[PDB]
């Protein structure tokens, strides 16, 4: 079942140990491979189709936390495994494009959100794109205006992907449809 | 037992109670003769203003200020006047060698704050392989702390790791 | 119960931490063992009790030189 | 209230083209006055956009940005040599005005005051238009045979307000260093970083 898979994931990511207060002597490489190559295995058993809800319970769990460090840590072996062609990018981003965003409200996990959207900007895509940019559009908005001064570069970090991809609109993705997609956003003029 | 008296006083809850003087207040006034009920100088005064408007939040540098003789705080160029308030720099001096300073950029006191972010991370810590082992060996140990405190967690597990660099 | 052990302490590295000092039977280090294992116990299950209600900092200590 | 019109019209374009032919042609329908009307109309309506949040409404469009060239470029002309000899202003310059804020000179007297307020603006605590607004306005300040923000070194903010804007990209870490006198090494090192 779907807990199955949550529990292994867990056992593979959970590292949950005594206080450490003795001083003991006895991962970016080891145990992220190890972990990497155990999900891999578990993807090529079974559950393609329901992966969708599956992954969504992944980004589900990596939100259950709090330490930005492990989040970020999280976040890097999902990076890999997709750079590594395993995991397309289209499931992963339509996933994680939604339900999970916290606007504006973990400034940590959304930077490392946007930072890994970045990465993953080149992310070879069909018609079926659009979406995607009315979603980052449509929680784009619901920012208010005065919000703060100090979160600045945290929020570019938005500022910048959909800068990169408006840009690259020119040679990396369909023009027009990127333009169609910006009329739920202006009306002939709504600020 | 007694629950006529208490339903029935129940029964009056709109804003119209107010016989509750006519028929209380005669009885105290008979048995109870205190002439002193508030008559004492006294004003309600709730708040007038109350704000820092002087410093950081006093609780972070209360409790850094302190810590051992080891470390040293200063400032960099202020880039976090009002919401981060402290930009700190610190040089571990102890019988061991030294490193790169941290960023010490700290939020609000709920404390999720992974405070420094080793801007300079990349060269400053590839120029050697000792360091670099020594900072990989942090970026482990670091993971498994359950909601560190930049304050005093995160520093004290760095000075941990630097003084075990020696391995 | 039989739980895991992993043996989590500094094994076996606490003959190169003795050797790498700058200072019959070397028992000493079994004493000195037990001694930060009883002493340290109490102090870290009041910690993990407290960490329910608020700030978790874990592993403070009184200016160092307290060895305390 | 002819300013205050004049950009109420202004903001109502909502797209680049045509805020910028509006502002283009508003410079050139605002000359014949330029020195003091424009001097009056910056310090009301850029203390009267960055005082409230209200107003902050409106700045938050490219019609600011354009608003902000339009206020460098009058500033900019305003600063350098003009004769501005007219008929409806030859006979209509007597007024009086302290604005409530080297020399004592109106024009000048305005530019520290409009300063000091960019500065000011530049605060933190809150930051949605105006920091980007501010930001046009440097950027647009940039400019050859220029001489605004002369920041005279005897008990002047300009200093630590462009500390503050480098701390915010050569741009005003160029313009503070008028003579590199040691007041302006302070600022280069900062700019260094």
């Amino acid at each position: 079942m779907e807990t199955q898979l949550q529990s292994i994931f867990e056992e593979v990511v959970k590292t949950e140990v005594i206080e450490e207060a003795f001083p003991g002597m006895f991962d970016e490489k080891t145990k992220l491979i190890s972990c990497l190559g155990a999900f891999r295995q578990f993807w090529g058993g079974l559950s393609q189709e329901s992966h969708e809800q599956c992954i969504q319970w992944i980004v589900k769990f990596i939100h259950g936390q709090h330490s930005p460090k492990r989040i970020s840590f999280l976040y890097d072996c999902l990076a890999m495994a997709v750079e590594t062609g395993l995991l397309p990018p289209r499931l992963v981003c339509e996933s994680l494009i939604n339900s999970d965003t916290l606007e504006w409200e973990r400034t940590q996990l959304w930077a490392l959100t946007f930072k890994l959207v970045r990465k993953i900007i080149g992310g070879v895509d069909y018609k079926g794109v659009r979406d995607l940019l009315k979603v980052i559009l449509e929680k784009i908005l619901t920012i208010p205006n005065t919000v703060s001064s100090a979160v600045v570069q945290q929020l570019l970090a938005a500022r910048e992907v959909i800068a990169y991809i408006l840009e690259r609109n020119a040679c990396l993705l369909p023009a027009y449809f990127a333009v169609t997609e910006i009329r739920k956003l202006y009306p002939e003029g709504k600020l | 037992q007694p629950l006529l008296d208490a339903v029935l006083a129940n029964i009056r809850s709109p804003v119209f109670n107010h016989s509750l003087y006519r028929t209380f207040v005669p009885a105290m006034t008979a048995i109870h003769g205190p002439p002193i009920t508030a008559p004492v100088v006294c004003t309600r005064k709730r708040r007038l203003e109350d704000d820092e408007r002087q410093s950081i939040p006093s609780v972070l540098q209360g409790e850094v200020a302190r810590l051992d003789p080891k470390f040293l705080v200063n400032l960099d160029p202020s880039h976090c006047s009002n919401n981060g308030t402290v930009h700190l720099i610190c040089k571990l001096d102890d019988k061991d060698l030294p490193s790169v300073p941290p960023l010490e950029l700290s939020v609000p006191a709920d404390y999720p704050a992974q405070s420094p972010l080793w801007i300079d991370r990349q060269w400053q810590y590839d120029a050697n392989p000792f360091l670099q082992s020594v900072h990989r060996c942090m970026t482990s140990r670091l993971l498994q702390l359950p909601d560190k405190h930049s304050v005093t967690a995160l520093l004290n597990t760095w000075a941990q790791s630097v003084h075990q660099a020696c391995l | 119960a039989m739980a895991l052990l992993l043996q989590q302490f500094k094994e076996n590295i606490q003959d190169l931490v003795f050797r790498t000092k700058t200072g019959c039977a070397f028992n000493k280090v079994l004493a000195h063992f037990v001694a930060m294992c009883d002493t340290n116990m109490p102090f870290v299950g009041l910690r993990l009790e407290l960490s329910n209600l608020e700030i978790p900092h874990q592993g403070v200590q009184v200016e160092g030189d307290g060895f305390s | 209230w002819f300013c205050n019109n004049l950009i109420k019209e202004l903001l109502k374009e909502t797209r680049k083209e045509h805020t910028l032919r509006a502002v283009e042609l508003l410079y050139s329908i605002f000359c014949l006055d330029m020195q003091q009307v424009t001097l009056v109309l910056l310090g009301h309506i850029l203390p009267g956009l960055l005082t409230d949040s209200s107003k902050w409404h409106s700045l938050m469009d490219p019609p600011g940005t354009a608003l902000a060239k339009l206020a460098v470029w009058c500033a900019l002309s305003s600063y350098s040599s003009h004769k501005g000899q007219a008929s409806t202003r030859q006979k209509k310059r007597h007024r009086e005005d302290i604005e409530d804020y080297n020399m004592r000179d109106p024009l000048n007297r305005v530019l520290a005051n409009l300063f000091l307020l960019i500065s000011s603006i530049l605060g933190s605590r809150t930051a949605g238009p105006h920091t980007q607004f501010v930001q046009w306005f440097m950027e647009e300040c940039v400019d050859c045979l220029e001489q605004g923000g002369r920041g005279s070194v005897l008990q002047f903010m300009p200093f630590t307000t462009v500390s503050e804007l480098v701390k915010v990209s050569p741009k005003v870490v160029l313009a503070i260093t008028d003579l590199s006198l040691p007041l302006g090494r302070q600022v280069a090192a900062k700019a260094i970083a």
